[PDB]
């Protein structure tokens, strides 16, 4: 697969953050259905500027 | 963790090349070597421990390969083609076997020197087709009418065996047993020996005394004594229901609210069995034969009537029962008819046999049904004995189809080389050589005779090939038991055309069979 | 057609409790320390070593020859041990300057 | 969980072993609920 | 993965966005009203786009998978022996009441399929029914004497699916079962996909409500699931455009406009 | 272990392609050794001595145990082959793992795989266009002299090679037997109507065509006669077995004397059953169901045969070739219970037949339409079922043949021909689309490299040469007839495989090409691997 | 006959066919010329002196 909601969902993550990404991700595709991979690099990116 | 990865899975193994070639080659040539010595009228016995605790002590070579538990795949196909031979003509089991070892050794020969299968493959069947040609038309017919010819070609078939001393006795219960099973019905011939010639084998006794009877035999006694055991000329009818009351096939309660009820039925209970035993009785039969119980009460309304009745018979027995006799089995006996009963049985006799009863159907008049009857020293004697006379059986039964013969000793085999040899001497392309090997790897049957006898193989070998190099001499052989080339035309070793055809054909497509492999891949489920 | 495809609190500097429990500690610690000493006996060796024409002699013969005819009374038979504690009170009883051969079989 | 043969549907939800008119049950961990009114009655 | 395909895949998917939907008054799109079906075999280039009814089931007849002027009714009841809701009995007590069992029997199963046979209809469609038998041999045996292509096993969930694809309102009582009960539709066959399966497909009809199906194919499963996906995101990005009437630049155009 | 904190293991970029390579690699060699006539079977071993000997790559790739998951990509494209074409199931997988190879080395060199898909899709699409244009021979030309020469090349590496000049007039005449139109005027040829019985015995070439069809099932009774000469068939889809009411009905006696009547009934309903179909002329009774012993008694009076547990395919098949009706029930639209000779198939003789201490029905001549069933002779029951498997790929290959009528020049033309063409087209398209489809072509070559190695002989001096043809025949306008010029791996030199007989169908190649294209791209598009460790 | 195993390995490790060879061998003795074996920078079975 190339869909990132089935990526996220298809590997069992166990850290919580990356549980609230991969809901994330799911919310984007129910209200968009597109861009399920931009939304989790996009809150990635977002924590990462966090972090400094 | 982080547990292997691998593309094909765990314990599958493969192997590949020369190797595979070679490990079937020495396969089939080990199992050739094991029945190697069991060939010939000098044959020596082998004696067989069964898993279950049965031994089984016998000279037939399918018998001693199907009691041998093999793990390499071409051992398992050598096992396969030697069943194949034993249920397709009924003997030449070990002649197929030594022949199918021989053409694989020869053949790996080319394997060794660069040349693809393929090529040793299509001379294989080239030299197939020459085989067969040459084959029938060094063929001589026979007059089945002659009952002394089949009763030789009988003998030749069991000097082999450890019937052969008494052979001729052997010759004439097979042939007996085999013209009485023939049988013919709308256009279509047929020689059931397999369900209407029934070998019955009888522990102790004199081997002498073994007989095939004009009938039948069961090992039953009459449901209730005072019934008679010797009757004359029984008039026999035969069942395969049940002559009790029995529950019906739908669910069904009865519900009693008045006394009288439940003495009611347990009266017309009786009276059902009364009605079914006079449906039967008002064909007048002598006797009644079934495969169900028989009620007490039917037994006492059968013997009012003077019937004697058999319980419990089986569904084969039952037939050849009926075919013996004349009979027809029929289920509902209100449906009973004339036709169905069975008139033709001479006698009816229940005698005893050691400590057990045994019933005679025998006397039968033109019985298409028989049981041969086999008293020996023991069971293991019985058994290769009627091993033996199965073997008898199978060769008359393709006698009678084919009524073509070929000379034994192997007479053809050296017969069919030399032409093949022959044959080969025009062929230039490099198909030649596998040829050859072919025709030269044919001669293993007589120099596994000589072998067995125990003469010189390499001169008399020698001396019959010169033999056979000439014009008129392809009945010449080798004497099994004295260790001289003879002519088969008088010492009458002849076998039937079909057998060998069948053995050549066996073992040149095991041969090819076998040359067609590679790659063995195993451990895989399923 | 029909015919298809288909077909907190961490210092604890317990008090008293020890005193209490004492009894059965060395109940327990008897019994260990026996079980250590074994131990280290068959560990002294164990492991540490299981991991890995005058010449003819002619004289062997005439060895072997009054090897034989020894002596008179009877010959004895090699002395078997029993239990792990009758070896290790074998080998730490006995007098020190004496040579004690084991045969493991 | 009880559900409809017929129509494949969970009728209600609400335990080792259970036994139950199909109505009122009892359900052993005793617990007696009825369907009429969804609740346990029952302890 | 499926974009060599693209030529193909884009128009089909806006094709299927727009037959589902009105234009001019939706506001948002049930992408439940797009089946897709995957079947394994031939290529993605093999994937269709069908205007009727895509049946997974087979056909229960022999000899009869291809009808024209079909007229398809939806049974909701089973075609078997009577049997009450509430416990029954037949008690025999007596040797005729056998046969007559028997007659009465083949005389109920022979009104119920005549009942059906006179209003028109050619295909039936029979709901899945468990606790009894939907289709009994002999009903099967009478409904193919009139010829009467007959589909049962069909699931309960997908019963709203083929009322809105085909017209079709279902019957659960044979008193209620009527010509206007029924959807025509131009042909109703079973095609064969190559020796990779069989497919019931009843294209044609004359009321065609808001409704499409998308046949998915493929040489491996992966590649079909992937297709699937990648269909379903072509369908939910216009969606995205039906819901939101605005279009944007692409190629990271946004992200770098919004950084700046 | 790490940031991303997931219960498994991950491969990324090279690793997981030369993963994925190795394992396609794996699985072409377990097959290369089996193509063309110089190749060679295989025996299988199931872990308990059943011994599968065989030559096909679907049976093979189906037998073998496979755990990675681009191997059970290339399994199930061999099994997709199979059901789809019915031959060319080792060409295609070679094909694929070649394809998949040579786009990993372009990857290697930092292709994006993007590139190597598009080109990969090119070349697919430009070499169907080419055979269809260029390489296809009508076989309206030729007539039936090309049916058998077809059914020849694809027995070729099997079995019955050798023995093709027989084999393929049988698997001919087969096909041609079962043959019927349909509506629309498409002559469709129903191939697995053709029965195939395996029994050891004599040799291959005593392997027999029936003109009919073949039952492995036998007379139910001792009693019946054994050939009827004017058969009238009856095929029944339900038991003759005494009657029982269904669960709904119970039998409760308060009266005594009616339990007799009752039980009367119960068999007198089959009586009368049996009377009827008795009556209306029948002489052999084929069923679906099991058949009681009163009724089997009842079949022995009448004089008539009776088979019972009859396969419903193998009833379908008589049905259908005698003319007669499957009766799953007796009941018109009167509701009454009748059973008219309509319904009566017919043939000109039904035998009990012997064959090697089994016996088997035999229906010859079925009237309304001709059926065909062929009896496969062998030295045990690895050669018969190979044989059979053979049997079916001629069979499936004569069938595309008739349908489509182009067929191909074989032995290597085909492949030569698209690389020598799509070796010059690749430097019309693209930049990088050039190196997709110059490996896409030079990918195309294993197939005869492949042949010559299997014959021992020498693949690049053969290869070589071949491909000179190729591109002398495409370069002359006035040589164009050498593109039919092919291997001939018996004397190991190129030879005219057109003139030969050396002929493949169209939709073989053209399949091939296009599933190993689509498995190459699929396993091409990984570059990642999650692997998550098993619950268990 | 166990001499020619020697000629027969020689052809067979250089990649020709080694009955070829040995026919040739044979002949080209027959003819009288005793200083004749194998070539072995030839891609066919060939002999010199
Ligand atoms: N042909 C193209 N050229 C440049 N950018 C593209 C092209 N196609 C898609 N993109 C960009 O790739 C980004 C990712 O899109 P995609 O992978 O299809 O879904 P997701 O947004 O879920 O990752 C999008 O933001 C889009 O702008
Ligand atoms: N008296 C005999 N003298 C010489 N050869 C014989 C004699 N009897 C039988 N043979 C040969 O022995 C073979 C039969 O041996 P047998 O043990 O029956 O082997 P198989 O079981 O394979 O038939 C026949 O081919 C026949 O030619
Ligand atoms: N007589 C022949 N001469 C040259 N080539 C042949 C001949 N027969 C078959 N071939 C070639 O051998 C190739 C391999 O066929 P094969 O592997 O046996 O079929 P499959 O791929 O179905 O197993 C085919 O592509 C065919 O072109
Ligand atoms: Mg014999
Ligand atoms: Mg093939």
């Amino acid at each position: 697969t190339n869909d990132g909601a089935t990526i996220l969902k298809q590997m069992q993550v166990l850290h919580p953050a990356a549980r609230m990404l991969v809901e994330l991700s799911k919310a984007q595709d129910i209200e968009a259905g597109d861009g399920t991979t931009s939304v989790v690099i996009i809150a990635g990116s977002l924590l990462d500027s966090c972090t400094k | 963790g982080h547990r292997p990865v691998l593309v094909l899975s765990q314990n599958t193994k493969r192997e590949s090349g020369r190797k595979v070639q070679s490990g079937n080659i020495n396969a089939a040539k080990t199992i050739a070597d094991i029945i190697r010595t069991c060939l010939g009228p000098k044959s020596m016995m082998k004696m067989l421990l069964d898993p279950m605790g049965g031994i089984v002590m016998t000279n037939d070579g399918n018998a001693i390969l199907r009691e041998i538990q093999v793990q390499h795949p071409a051992a398992k196909s050598m096992i396969e083609i030697s069943r194949t031979q034993d249920e397709e003509v009924g003997d030449g089991t070990t002649s197929v076997i030594i022949l199918a070892g021989e053409m694989l050794s020869v053949a790996e020969h080319f394997l060794e020197q660069q040349m693809h299968p393929t090529v040793v493959i299509s001379a294989y069947r080239k030299a197939l087709d020459d085989m067969i040609s040459t084959l029938k038309k060094i063929s001589i017919p026979v007059d089945i009418s002659d009952s002394d010819m089949m009763l030789n070609i009988i003998n030749s078939s069991i000097t082999t065996k450890a019937i052969s001393r008494w052979s001729s006795l052997a010759c004439n219960i097979a042939l007996d047993a085999v013209k009485m099973v023939q049988f013919e019905e709308n256009g279509r011939k047929e020689i059931d020996i397999k369900k209407y010639a029934r070998v019955e084998k009888i522990p102790g006794g004199i081997i002498e005394d073994s007989c095939v009877l004009r009938g039948v035999m069961i090992n039953k006694d009459v449901t209730h004594p005072r019934m008679r055991r010797y009757i004359k000329n029984p008039r026999i009818v035969l069942l395969d229901s049940s002559l009790e009351y029995k529950k019906g096939e739908s669910q069904t309660d009865i519900e009693i609210t008045r006394e009288e009820d439940f003495t009611r039925i347990l009266q017309m209970e009786e009276e059902y069995i009364q009605q079914l035993c006079e449906d039967i009785i008002q064909l007048k039969p002598d006797v009644v034969i079934t495969e169900k119980g028989i009620s007490d009460l039917a037994q006492h309304y059968l013997m009012r009537a003077n019937i004697t009745a058999i319980r419990r018979v089986r569904k084969t027995d039952n037939n050849r029962i009926a075919r013996a006799c004349g009979a027809r089995i029929v289920s509902r006996p209100e449906e009973l008819r004339e036709d169905d009963v069975g008139t033709g049985a001479g006698l009816l006799e229940i005698k005893k046999i050691g400590d057990e009863y045994f019933t005679f159907i025998t006397d039968c008049k033109d019985p298409k049904a028989c049981t041969i009857l086999l008293r020996g020293a023991s069971k293991e004697i019985l058994s290769e004995v009627e091993r033996n006379l199965q073997d008898a059986m199978q060769v008359c039964r393709n006698v009678l189809l084919d009524p073509q013969l070929v000379p034994g000793g192997g007479a053809s085999e050296m017969a069919v080389a030399h032409a093949l040899t022959e044959k080969s001497k025009a062929m230039t392309g490099v198909e030649q050589w596998p040829y050859r090997a072919v025709a030269q790897a044919l001669e293993v049957i007589p120099r596994t005779l000589i072998q067995n006898c125990g003469a010189s193989t390499i001169r008399l070998l020698t001396s019959l090939r010169a033999k056979h190099t000439q014009e008129n001499c392809e009945t010449w052989g080798v004497n099994g038991e004295t260790g001289t080339l003879v002519d088969m035309k008088e010492l009458g070793i002849w076998e039937p055309l079909a057998v060998k055809l069948q053995t050549y054909k066996t073992a040149v497509e095991t041969a090819v069979l076998l040359l067609r492999i590679d790659d063995i891949v195993s451990g895989h489920k399923k | 057609s029909s015919s298809e495809d288909e077909d907190a609190g961490e210092g604890i500097s317990v008090n008293t409790g020890p005193k209490g429990v004492i009894n059965d500690w060395r109940r327990f610690k008897q019994l260990e320390t026996e079980q250590r000493e074994e131990q280290c006996r068959e560990m002294e060796r164990l492991i540490k070593k299981l991991s890995m024409f005058l010449q003819q002699y002619r004289k062997q013969r005439m060895e072997e020859m009054r090897q034989q005819l020894h002596k008179g009374p009877q010959f004895k038979q090699v002395f078997e041990i029993s239990s792990g504690e009758g070896f290790l009170d074998m080998i730490d009883k006995e007098q020190k300057s004496i040579v004690i051969m084991v045969h493991i079989y | 969980a009880l559900w409809d043969v017929e129509s494949g549907q969970l009728l209600q939800s609400f335990v080792l072993c259970l036994d139950l008119t199909g109505n009122t049950f009892v359900s052993g961990g005793a617990m007696v609920w009825d369907m009429r009114s969804g609740q346990c009655v029952q302890a | 993965v499926v974009s060599q395909y693209s030529s193909l895949l884009s128009p089909m998917s806006v094709n299927a966005v727009m037959k589902v939907i009105d234009p001019a008054t939706a506001t948002s799109v049930d992408l439940r009203d797009i089946k897709i079906v995957k079947k394994l075999g031939g290529t993605i280039d093999d994937c269709e786009l069908v205007e009727g009814l895509v049946l997974t089931q087979k056909v229960s007849n022999s000899g009869i998978t291809r009808v024209e002027k079909a007229k398809i009714g939806l049974i909701q009841f089973c075609l078997s022996a009577p049997k009450t809701d509430m416990d029954n009995q037949i008690v025999v007590s007596d040797y005729a009441q056998m046969d007559r069992v028997l007659r009465e029997e083949r005389a109920y199963i022979l009104n119920l399929v005549k009942q059906i046979k006179k209003t028109g209809c050619n295909v039936l469609l029979i709901q899945k029914s468990i606790l009894r038998d939907a289709l009994s041999d002999l009903a099967l045996h009478f409904l193919n004497k009139m010829k009467i292509m007959v589909i049962k096993d069909i699931e309960r969930e997908d019963i709203e699916f083929i009322c809105k694809t085909i017209g079709t309102k279902p019957v659960a009582h044979i008193d209620q079962f009527t010509a206007d009960m029924l959807g025509s539709a131009e042909l109703a066959e079973e095609v064969n996909l190559n020796g990779s399966g069989k497919l019931l497909k009843i294209t044609g009809c004359a009321s065609p409500g808001k409704t499409v199906t998308i046949v998915v194919r493929g040489s491996n499963k992966l590649v079909i699931e992937e297709a699937e996906r990648s269909i379903h995101d072509a369908l939910c990005v216009i969606r995205c455009l039906v819901k939101k009437r605005a279009l944007i630049a692409g190629g990271g155009a946004p992200e770098i406009e919004l950084a700046l | 272990e790490g940031p991303l904190s997931v219960f498994g293991d991950r491969s990324t970029g090279e690793t997981i392609r030369s993963q994925n390579v190795m394992a396609a690699a794996s699985i072409a060699n377990i097959v290369k050794s089996s193509l063309g006539p110089v190749g060679l079977d295989k025996m299988l071993v199931d872990d308990i001595g059943d011994v599968t000997i065989t030559n096909d790559g679907a049976t093979i790739l189906k037998l073998l145990e496979v755990e990675h998951p681009a191997a059970k990509v290339l399994c199930e494209l061999a099994d997709l082959q199979d059901k789809e074409v019915g031959d060319g199931t080792t060409s295609v997988v070679i094909i694929a793992a070649e394809l998949l190879k040579n786009a990993d080395e372009l990857v290697k060199q930092k292709i994006h795989p993007t590139s190597v898909i598009s080109g990969y899709r090119l070349a697919c699409k430009e070499a169907v266009r080419y055979i269809n244009e260029n390489l296809i021979v009508n076989t309206d030309e030729l007539g039936r002299d090309c049916l058998i020469n077809a059914a020849k090349t694809s027995m070729s590496s099997k079995i019955i090679g050798i023995n093709g000049d027989f084999f393929a007039n049988m698997v001919v005449d087969a096909v041609l037997a079962i043959k019927y139109t349909d509506i629309r005027g498409q002559p469709r040829y129903p191939v697995n109507s053709v029965n195939i019985l395996k029994a050891h015995g004599r040799s291959q070439m005593e392997s027999m065509l029936i003109s009919g069809y073949a039952l492995n099932c036998v007379v139910g009774s001792q009693g019946m006669p054994k050939r009827i000469v004017n058969a009238k068939i009856a095929c029944l889809d339900f038991s003759l077995q005494k009657t029982k009411m269904k669960l709904g009905v119970q039998v409760v006696i308060t009266d005594p004397e009616k339990l007799d009547q009752i039980r009367q009934r119960e068999s007198d309903i089959t009586k009368e059953r049996i009377q009827k179909i008795l009556a209306t002329g029948a002489n052999v009774i084929l069923t679906t169901g099991g058949i009681d012993d009163m009724c089997l008694k009842y079949f022995v009076e009448a004089g008539a045969m009776a088979v019972r547990r009859v396969l419903k395919r193998d009833l379908k098949r008589i049905a259908k070739a005698s003319g007669a009706t499957i009766l799953s029930t007796l009941a018109n639209l009167e509701g009454e219970e009748t059973f008219e000779a309509a319904m009566l198939g017919q043939a000109e003789e039904v035998v009990q037949e012997r064959i090697c201490d089994d016996e088997l029905i035999l229906i010859k001549n079925t009237k309304a339409r001709t059926s065909a069933s062929i009896i496969l002779r062998g030295a045990n029951d690895f050669m018969c079922d190979e044989m059979e498997r053979s049997l079916h790929d001629a069979l499936c290959v004569v069938k595309r043949v008739l349908e489509s009528k182009s067929v191909v020049p074989g032995g290597g033309a085909v492949e030569a021909a698209l690389s020598i063409y799509l070796e010059n087209y690749a430097t019309s398209m693209g930049s990088r689309e050039q190196l997709a489809i110059a490996e896409f072509a030079r990918s195309l070559l294993v197939i005869p490299n492949t042949l010559a190695v299997n014959a021992a002989q020498d693949s690049t001096d053969l290869v070589a040469k071949l491909r000179a043809f190729h591109n002398e025949a495409q370069v002359n306008p006035e040589r164009k007839n050498l593109k039919w010029i092919g291997l001939d791996l018996s004397n190991g030199k190129p030879r005219d495989n057109k003139q030969a007989g050396v002929f493949e169908p169209t939709i073989v190649k053209v399949k091939s090409l296009k599933f190993a294209t689509e498995a190459a791209i699929t396993i091409l598009r990984i570059d990642d691997l999650i692997k998550l460790h098993p619950e268990s | 006959e166990a001499f020619e195993a020697i000629p027969r390995a020689l052809a067979e490790n250089s990649g020709v066919k080694a009955n070829e060879v040995i026919s040739k061998l044979y002949a080209v003795h027959q003819e009288g010329n005793k200083n004749v074996g194998l070539d072995i920078e030839a891609e066919v079975p060939a002999v010199k002196d």
